[PDB]
C-alpha cells in the first residue's frame, strides 16, 4: 500500500 | 475555495471530512531537509521531531462548525510559519505533521 512517507506526501505538500 | 478542492483532490474528504489539514507550499526537497535540522520533542513527548530553521508558506484548512459529511467545508488561512515535522526510515524523511509555530 501508501507508505507513511508517501501518505505524507499526498497530504501535505503543495510545492 | 482552494481547501474545499484541495482536500478532496488528495482524497482527504472523498469518504470523510478530515477535521484539519496543512498544506505546505515549498519543494519536497526544502521539507526533507528540515529532517536533519533543529530537534526537538514531538506533543506526544518522543523525541524524533524537528523544526524548521525558517518560516514556510502554508495554508491551513479547518472544517467549519456545520461542516457534515458528504459537505464537508474549510475555513482556508495562508500563513508563513516554522514548521515541525516527525522523521522516520532510510532515508530520514518526514511521516508526520506535528505542527506550526
Amino acid at each position: 500500500k501508501e507508505t507513511a512517507a508517501a501518505k505524507f506526501e499526498r497530504q501535505h505538500m503543495d510545492s | 475555495n482552494y481547501c474545499n478542492q484541495m482536500m478532496k483532490s488528495r482524497n482527504l474528504t472523498k469518504d470523510r471530512c478530515k477535521p484539519v489539514n496543512t498544506f505546505v507550499h515549498e519543494s519536497l526537497a526544502d521539507v526533507q531537509a528540515v529532517c536533519s535540522q533543529k530537534n526537538v520533542a514531538c506533543k506526544n513527548g518522543q523525541t524524533n521531531c524537528y523544526q524548521s530553521y525558517s518560516t514556510m508558506s502554508i495554508t491551513d484548512c479547518r472544517e467549519t462548525g456545520s461542516s457534515k459529511y458528504p459537505n464537508c467545508a474549510y475555513k482556508t488561512t495562508q500563513a508563513n510559519k516554522h514548521i515541525i515535522v516527525a522523521c522516520e526510515g532510510n532515508p530520514y524523511v518526514p511521516v508526520h505533521f506535528d505542527a506550526s509555530v
